[PDB]
RNA sequence: GGUGACCACGGGUGACGGGGAAUCAGGGUUCGAUUCCGGAGAGGGAGCCUGAGAAACGGCUACCACAUCCAAGGAAGGCAGCA
RNA sequence: AAUGAGUCCACUUUAAAUCCUUUAACGAGGAUCCAUUGGAGGGCAAGUCUGGUGCCAGCAGCCGCGGUAAUUCCAGCUCCAA
RNA sequence: GUCUCCGUAGUGUAGCGGUUAUCACGUUCGCCUAACACGCGAAAGGUCCUCGGUUCGAAACCGGGCGGAAACACCA
C-alpha cells in the first residue's frame, strides 16, 4: 500500500521511581547549570550516554583481537573525539566508561555560545539561538541541542541577517528611530 | 430562468385541497396518466372512488384509510413563466399545528370554499376553518391570496351564477376585516372532481366572462388558476442577509444519511461551509444540496431545499431548528425575547401565568408571560396607560417572553419571515404580532 | 540583481536526450528565492542560448537563505525540447495547454458511452442531454 | 493467486538493485528474459540509477524507444529487459560500452569497456545434449543455445561468443588452477583461482577458490564462472580486481583517499 | 442496565454532587473501578464508576467547564 | 432504597464562594525551571529552622 | 493392516502462519487483524464456460438468506475495492 | 534592544495547489500573544495556613480521614510533580 | 407527523364542579446516650405536568401543549 516508513524511536527514558529527594535535586541542578526547559532533555542526554555505555560495555566483554571489537571500537572512539567529549589521546575502551553527562551537555550549542561569550548567560544563549541570531560555518542553527565538532567549535558566529552581525536592525529598533524622527522636525 | 416561489392550498374540512391540487398537477403534465390510473383502482378497491385525484398528494397509508390529509405533501411542477412549488396542507382543526408549518414557509395561498349547500354554509361558522386559515395566512408572511370557488356541480342548479356572485362577496367581507384587498385578490370558479376550467376555457360555464385584478405594479386579468399563477408578484429576497433556515422536517435516506429539509428565507446556502443549529447547538458542514430530488449548487432565499450534513444523527436535530452560516452570526437560544400581539377572540382575561403556545419558523411550544410590560392602542404604537393588569379582547400589548424550551427567534426589525408567528389556545388563535426584542443565550 | 549569482555542478551531457543535465544552486543572499525565469535567462547566459529553451525545476531553499539548489534542463534545439519534455514544464512555459475536462466527468463519459453499444450517433451523442 | 504475478514490491525487489524505500511502493519487476530477475538488471535502473540518464520512468521510456540501446548485439525496446551478467550494453549515440559484471561487493557495477572488446563475450556453458539427427546442441547461462559444438566443451565450462555470429570463437576448460568469478551468495563477485572442487554425489558440489591476495573461500558449483585461463582474465575486470576486503581496509582507504583529496 | 448484553450492575458516582447530575434513563459510559472487578474501598459489591452520562463528561459538569444539554 | 439520596451535593452547597484572587502571570518552561532553581539552590539563609520545608507556614 | 502415555484420537482457541512488536542483567513472559512473503475468502454452499493460467465471483448456472424495479407478464443483484 | 505566533506581498514547491523553506509591510510590558493536568498524612515531592461541613457530605488504588479545633472532605492561599 | 395511556406532597399515591387530604414512609423536629442503638413527641411537605376555555367557581368537564410509556408510518 503506502510507500510511508514509520521508522521512529524514543530518545529519552523516564525514571523507574519518581519522587527521589536525590534524583529531582541532581536534574534541577544540572537544568538550572545547563539552562534546559525540562527534565526531558536531561534524560535525552542520559539515555544517549547509557546507549554509549552499553555499546562499550559490550565490547568490552567481546575478545580481543575480534575484528568487530577493532573496527566498532575505533568507530565509536572515532565519533566520541570528533564531538569533543574524549580526549584526543583517551583512546581507549575503558575511558568511555567514565564519561558522564556533563560533558556531553556543554557540547551543547547553547552552551558553547555562552562559553564562546557571544551570550551574555546561558539562557541568553538559548533565547538567543531561538531567534535565529547565531551559526555555525556558514548555516544559520536556531536548535540549542546542535552538539558541535572540534572542527566546528571555532566557526561558530553571528548571522549575517541578524543585529549583531551585519546591519537591518530589528523592528523595535526601528518603530523607536521612526518615532524619534516623527516627533521633531 | 425561473423564479422560486411557494404556494400552499388551504381551505376548510373536508373541502378537496387535495383533490384540486392533484387535478392541476395532472393537467399541468406533473405526473403520467397510467399512474392516476392505478389510483383510481386502488382507491376503488378500497372504497372511497371520489379521491383518487386526492390520492397524489395523498401519500400516508392513515391518510387514505380515514380520508382525511394529516401531513404537509410537497410537490413539483411548471407553468409557461417559471418554476412553481406547491404543498398540501391538512386544513382540519385538529391538525392545526400542520398547516402552520407549511403555511410560514409558503409565499402564496389559495383559499378555496365549496360552493355546494351544506358545504359552505359549514364553512362559514364559529367552528369554521375557513376563517382562521386566512388570519393564519394573514400572520405567516403571506401576501398573495388567490380565492377559488369550488365544486359547483354539487351545488343545485349547477353553474347557477348568482350562487357564485353570493360566496365571493361574503368572504370579501371578511377579507376586509382581516387586511386584505378584493380588488388585489383573484377570485376563480374550479371544479374538484368534476374537471373544468384548469388549462383551457370551460365549454359549460358561458356565464364566466374573466376575473381581473388591479395592483400597484400592473394589472392581470385571466379566467383560470394559470393565469393567477402567472400573474403573482415575485416577493422580494434578501439575499445579502445572513442565512437563516427553519427545520421544516429531517429524513435519513440510506446511503447519504440525514438530510434536514427547509424554505431558504435569507442568504444562500451552498455545499462547502459549516452551518449551526440554534436549539441544538451542533456545528457541521453541509455536505449536498438537493431539491425534488435535482442537484444545485446555490439555495437562493425562497427555495424549499434539502441540504445534507455529515456526522449528525437524526435525533440530534429535529423539525423546528434553525439552521444558520457559522462564519456569519449564528443563531442562538433565546431565554426571553420582546413582543407586541394583539388580541382575537377570548372568552375570559389574561393574566400573569396564563400559558398560550407560539407557533413559528415551523415550531410549536408553549410559552408563559412573565410580566405585562405594557399596553398599547390597536394600531400605530401609540402609549396609553402604565401599569398593566389583565388583557382583553382586541387590544395590543407588549410582552417579555420565557419559554421553558430551547427556542430560538430572531427580531421582526431584522428577518420579517422569522418575527412573523401565531400564539394560540382553546384551539383558536389567541394573539397574532411580531417580535421586536430579543434575548440571546 | 546587484548580488544573485548561479553556479552549476554535476554537470554532463547526454545525447540520448539531445540535452545536458546539470544541478546548480542560487546565491540570493538576502532576496527571497529568485524566480525561475531569472536563473533561465541567467543560465542561458553562462550558456550562449536563447531563453526559452531552458528548463529549471526542483528548487529547495536552504535552512536561513542564501542558497537555493534547483535542476537544471537545457536542449540543443526547442524542437527537442516540445519532443521529449513532461507536459507540466511545457505548459509552464506556455508551449502546451491543458484545456480540457476534470477526470471524474471522463470516467462518467466513458462509462456512460458503456451503456449504449455500436451506434455511432449515440455513442458520441450520449454526453450531449446530460451535460 | 490464480496466475502468474506481474508486480514487483519495491521492499522485495533485490538489494544489489540498491533502490531506496520513499519514491514507490513497486519496482521494475523484469520481464522475461535470458537472466533470472533476482540476479538482473532491468535496463530501467541501469539508465536512471546507475548512469543517471533519465530522472523517472517515462523519460527511460523515450530513451529505448528512439533505439540506441543494444544489448548483445541487437536493439532493446523493453524498459524492463533484463540485462544479466557480462552482457554487452552497447549504446552506439555516445560511443560508451558496458560489460555488466558484479563488484567487489556482490552487485552490478558500471564497466566501461573498449568497441573492439565489447565484440565479443563469455559465457557459461549450463546443459550440453544431442539432438535429433544426432546434433549436438549447447545451452548457455543465458537462454542462448548453438548447434554443432566442439565435442572438448562439457557442462560448467566457458564459450568465447562473440556477438553479431553467435558461433564459438574459443573456450574456457573447467580445471584446477583456473581464474574464475564468483556468480551468487556471499562470495559473490570474487575474483580467484580454482584450487579444489570437492564432489558430493546426488548433491551440490563444493569448489575452494583463493584469490590473489592469498584468502580461500568456497562456494557451489553452480556459482562458479571461470573467466581466465589460468591466471590470465579474458575479460577487463572492474575497478578493485575482484577482489574481497575486510571492514578494516575499506576504512583506511577512505581515511587514505579522504587525507589526499584534503 | 448495559445496552450490550443487557446486564444490571451498581455504578459508583465519583463526587460530591454528581448525582444531581444524574437523572432517570440516560447513557453512562462505567468503568471500572480500579483493581479488575474487585470492590473498592468501604464500597460492598461495587466495582464500576460512572465516567460520562448524556454523553457528557462527570468532570466537566463537576467543574461547570460544560453544562447539562438542556 | 433507604432513600436518604437527597443529601447528595450537601457540603458543596453550603461552602461560601469566595472567588480566586488576580495574580502575577506564572513564568513557564525554561524560566519556571530558572525560578525554582535560583529558589532552592543558589540562596544563603542566616536564620536557622533546621531546614524548614518549602511551604513553611510559620 | 496403520496410529497411540515420546499423548494418538477427540474437544477448545477471544488461532490465518512467518519476517517481526512490547518488556529488557542473564534466562524468559506476552503480542503479532495490520503495509513484506505464503495461504484463504468474496452473503452461505455447490457446479461450470473461456483461457497458458480461475472451481474466477467489479464471469456464468442452481439452491438457501436477504434485497431492487414492475404496467405484476417479467427483469436485475453481491462495497471482507476507493469514498 | 531581540524575536517568532499571528495578518499578509511575492517567490518557491506542485500535474495544479497546500504545507515547509526563502523574503517584503505590519506584529509584545499584565510582552492579558494570560499552560495545563493531577496532588500536598504515609507509600510519594509538597502546608501540622485560613474559612466552611460535622461519621453528614464526601475523600480514600492500600493503610486510613470525617461524629464541632479535619495536616486527608468542600474552597481560598501557598507549595509539589511532569 | 398520526394516535393511545399515564402524570397529584419527595416517594406510596385518595379525592367531591364547591375539601390537596390521609397514609407506610422520606425529612425537620423535641426524645436519651461521648457517640450510638433502641424506643417516646409533633410538624412541615400540593400551581393536582403546564397553559387556558366552560362554569357562579374545575385538579378533576373539555381543549391544548410538555414529559414518560406504547404503537403506526416518515426516503432530497
Ligand atoms: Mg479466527
Ligand atoms: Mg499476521
Ligand atoms: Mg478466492
Ligand atoms: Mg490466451
Ligand atoms: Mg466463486
Ligand atoms: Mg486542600
Amino acid at each position: 500500500p503506502v510507500a510511508r516508513s514509520w521508522v521512529c524511536r524514543k530518545t529519552y527514558v523516564t525514571p523507574r521511581r519518581p519522587f527521589e529527594k536525590s534524583r529531582l535535586d541532581q536534574e534541577l541542578k544540572l537544568i538550572g547549570e545547563y539552562g534546559l526547559r525540562n527534565k526531558r532533555e536531561v534524560w535525552r542526554v542520559k539515555f544517549t550516554l547509557a546507549k554509549i555505555r552499553k555499546a562499550a560495555r559490550e565490547l568490552l566483554t567481546l575478545d580481543e583481537k575480534d575484528p568487530r571489537r577493532l573496527f566498532e571500537g575505533n568507530a565509536l572512539l572515532r565519533r566520541l573525539v570528533r564531538i569533543g567529549v574524549l580526549d584526543e589521546g583517551k583512546m581507549k575502551l575503558d575511558y568511555i566508561l567514565g564519561l558522564k553527562i556533563e560533558d556531553f551537555l556543554e557540547r551543547r550549542l547553547q552552551t558553547q555560545v555562552f562559553k564562546l561569550g557571544l551570550a551574555k548567560s546561558i539562557h541568553h544563549a538559548r533565547v538567543l539561538i531561538r531567534q535565529r541570531h547565531i551559526r555555525v560555518r556558514k548555516q544559520v542553527v536556531n536548535i540549542p541541542s546542535f552538539i558541535v565538532r572540534l572542527d566546528s567549535q571555532k566557526h561558530i558566529d553571528f548571522s549575517l541577517r541578524s543585529p549583531y552581525g551585519g546591519g537591518r536592525p530589528g523592528r523595535v529598533k526601528r518603530k523607536n528611530a521612526k518615532k524619534g524622527q516623527g516627533g521633531a522636525g | 430562468e425561473k423564479t422560486h416561489i411557494n404556494i400552499v392550498v388551504i381551505g376548510h374540512v373536508d373541502s378537496g385541497k387535495s383533490t384540486t391540487t392533484g387535478h392541476l398537477i395532472y393537467k399541468c403534465g406533473g405526473i403520467d396518466k397510467r399512474t392516476i390510473e392505478k389510483f383510481e383502482k386502488e382507491a376503488a378497491e378500497m372504497g372511497k372512488g371520489s379521491f383518487k385525484y386526492a390520492w397524489v398528494l395523498d401519500k400516508l397509508k392513515a391518510e387514505r384509510e380515514r380520508g382525511i390529509t394529516i401531513d404537509i405533501s410537497l410537490w413539483k411542477f411548471e407553468t409557461s413563466k417559471y418554476y412553481v412549488t406547491i404543498i398540501d396542507a391538512p386544513g382540519h382543526r385538529d391538525f392545526i399545528k400542520n398547516m402552520i408549518t407549511g403555511t410560514s414557509q409558503a409565499d402564496c395561498a389559495v383559499l378555496i370554499v365549496a360552493a355546494g349547500v351544506g358545504e359552505f354554509e359549514a364553512g362559514i361558522s364559529k367552528n369554521g376553518q375557513t376563517r382562521e386559515h386566512a388570519l393564519l395566512a394573514y400572520t405567516l408572511g403571506v401576501k398573495q391570496l388567490i380565492v377559488g370557488v369550488n365544486k359547483m356541480d354539487s351545488t343545485e342548479p349547477p353553474y347557477s351564477q348568482k350562487r357564485y356572485e353570493e360566496i365571493v362577496k361574503e368572504v370579501s367581507t371578511y377579507i376586509k376585516k382581516i387586511g386584505y384587498n378584493p380588488d388585489t385578490v383573484a377570485f376563480v370558479p374550479i371544479s374538484g372532481w368534476n374537471g373544468d376550467n384548469m388549462l383551457e376555457p370551460s365549454a359549460n360555464m358561458p356565464w364566466f366572462k374573466g376575473w381581473k385584478v388591479t395592483r400597484k405594479d400592473g394589472n392581470a386579468s385571466g379566467t383560470t388558476l394559470l393565469e393567477a399563477l402567472d400573474c403573482i408578484l415575485p416577493p422580494t429576497r434578501p439575499t445579502d442577509k445572513p442565512l437563516r433556515l427553519p427545520l421544516q422536517d429531517v429524513y435519513k435516506i440510506g446511503g447519504i444519511g440525514t438530510v434536514p429539509v427547509g424554505r431558504v428565507e435569507t442568504g444562500v446556502l451552498k455545499p462547502g461551509m459549516v452551518v449551526t443549529f440554534a436549539p441544538v447547538n451542533v456545528t457541521t458542514e453541509v455536505k449536498s444540496v438537493e431539491m425534488h430530488h435535482e442537484a444545485l449548487s446555490e439555495a437562493l432565499p425562497g427555495d424549499n431545499v434539502g441540504f445534507n450534513v455529515k456526522n449528525v444523527s437524526v435525533k440530534d436535530v429535529r423539525r423546528g431548528n434553525v439552521a444558520g452560516d457559522s462564519k456569519n452570526d449564528p443563531p442562538m437560544e433565546a431565554a426571553g425575547f420582546t413582543a407586541q400581539v394583539i388580541i382575537l377572540n377570548h372568552p375570559g382575561q389574561i393574566s400573569a401565568g396564563y400559558a398560550p403556545v407560539l407557533d413559528c419558523h415551523t415550531a410549536h411550544i408553549a410559552c408563559k408571560f412573565a410580566e405585562l410590560k405594557e399596553k398599547i392602542d390597536r394600531r400605530s404604537g401609540k402609549k396609553l396607560e402604565d401599569g398593566p393588569k389583565f388583557l382583553k379582547s382586541g387590544d395590543a400589548a407588549i410582552v417579555d417572553m420565557v419559554p421553558g424550551k430551547p427556542m430560538c427567534v430572531e427580531s421582526f426589525s431584522d428577518y420579517p419571515p422569522l418575527g412573523r408567528f401565531a400564539v394560540r389556545d382553546m384551539r383558536q388563535t389567541v394573539a397574532v404580532g411580531v417580535i421586536k426584542a430579543v434575548d440571546k443565550k | 540583481n546587484d548580488t544573485v549569482t548561479i553556479r552549476t555542478r554535476k554537470f554532463m551531457t547526454n545525447r540520448l536526450l539531445q540535452r545536458k543535465q546539470m544541478v546548480i544552486d542560487v546565491l540570493h543572499p538576502g532576496k527571497a528565492t529568485v524566480p525561475k525565469t531569472e536563473i533561465r535567462e541567467k543560465l542561458a547566459k553562462m550558456y550562449k542560448t536563447t531563453p526559452d529553451v531552458i528548463f529549471v525545476f526542483g528548487f529547495r531553499t536552504h535552512f536561513g537563505g542564501g542558497k537555493t539548489t534547483g535542476f537544471g534542463m537545457i536542449y540543443d534545439s526547442l524542437d527537442y525540447a516540445k519532443k521529449n519534455e513532461p507536459k507540466h514544464r511545457l505548459a509552464r512555459h506556455g508551449l502546451y495547454e491543458k484545456k480540457k475536462t476534470s477526470r471524474k466527468q471522463r470516467k462518467e463519459r466513458k462509462n456512460r458511452m458503456k451503456k449504449v453499444r455500436g451506434t455511432a450517433k449515440a455513442n458520441v451523442g450520449a454526453g450531449k442531454k446530460p451535460k | 493467486a490464480r496466475g502468474p504475478k506481474k508486480h514487483l514490491k519495491r521492499v522485495a525487489a533485490p538489494k544489489h538493485w540498491m533502490l531506496d524505500k520513499l519514491t514507490g511502493v513497486f519496482a521494475p519487476r523484469p520481464s522475461t528474459g535470458p537472466h533470472k530477475l533476482r540476479e538482473c538488471l532491468p535496463l530501467i535502473i541501469f539508465l536512471r540509477n546507475r548512469l543517471k540518464y533519465a530522472l523517472t520512468g517515462d523519460e527511460v521510456k523515450k530513451i529505448c524507444m528512439q533505439r540506441f540501446i543494444k544489448i548483445d548485439g541487437k536493439v532493446r525496446t523493453d524498459i524492463t529487459y533484463p540485462a544479466g551478467f557480462m552482457d554487452v550494453i552497447s549504446i552506439d549515440k555516445t560511443g560508451e560500452n558496458f560489460r555488466l559484471i558484479y563488484d567487489t561487493k556482490g552487485r552490478f557495477a558500471v564497466h566501461r569497456i573498449t568497441p573492439e572488446e565489447a565484440k565479443y563475450k563469455l559465457c557459461k556453458v549450463r546443459k550440453i545434449f544431442v539432438g535429433t539427427k544426432g546434433i549436438p546442441h549447447l545451452v548457455t547461462h543465458d537462454a542462448r543455445t548453438i548447434r554443432y559444438p566442439d565435442p572438448l566443451i562439457k557442462v560448467n565450462d566457458t564459450i568465447q561468443i562473440d556477438l553479431e555470429t553467435g558461433k564459438i570463437t574459443d573456450f574456457i576448460k573447467f580445471d584446477t588452477g583456473n581464474l574464475c568469478m564468483v556468480t551468487g551468495g556471499a562470495n559473490l563477485g570474487r575474483i580467484g583461482v580454482i584450487t579444489n572442487r570437492e564432489r558430493h554425489p546426488g548433491s551440490f558440489d563444493v569448489v575452494h577458490v583463493k584469490d590473489a591476495n592469498g584468502n580461500s573461500f568456497a562456494t557451489r558449483l553452480s556459482n562458479i564462472f571461470v573467466i581466465g585461463k589460468g591466471n590470465k582474465p579474458w575479460i577487463s575486470l572492474p575497478r578493485g580486481k575482484g577482489i574481497r576486503l575486510t571492514i578494516a581496509e575499506e576504512r583506511d582507504k577512505r581515511l587514505a583517499a579522504k587525507q589526499s583529496s584534503g | 442496565q448495559l445496552i450490550k448484553n443487557g446486564k444490571k450492575i451498581t455504578a459508583f458516582v465519583p463526587n460530591d454532587g454528581c448525582l444531581n447530575f444524574i437523572e432517570e434513563n440516560d447513557e453512562v459510559l462505567v468503568a471500572g473501578f480500579g483493581r479488575k472487578g474487585h470492590a473498592v474501598g468501604d464500597i460492598p459489591g461495587v466495582r464500576f464508576k460512572v465516567v460520562k452520562v448524556a454523553n457528557v463528561s462527570l468532570l466537566a459538569l463537576y467543574k461547570g467547564k460544560k453544562e447539562r444539554p438542556r | 432504597v433507604h432513600g436518604s439520596l437527597a443529601r447528595a451535593g450537601k457540603v458543596r452547597g453550603q461552602t461560601p464562594k469566595v472567588a480566586k484572587q488576580e495574580k502575577k502571570k506564572k513564568k513557564t518552561g525554561r524560566a519556571k525551571r530558572r525560578m525554582q532553581y535560583n529558589r532552592r539552590f543558589v540562596n544563603v539563609v542566616p536564620t536557622f529552622g533546621k531546614k524548614k520545608g518549602p511551604n513553611a507556614n510559620s
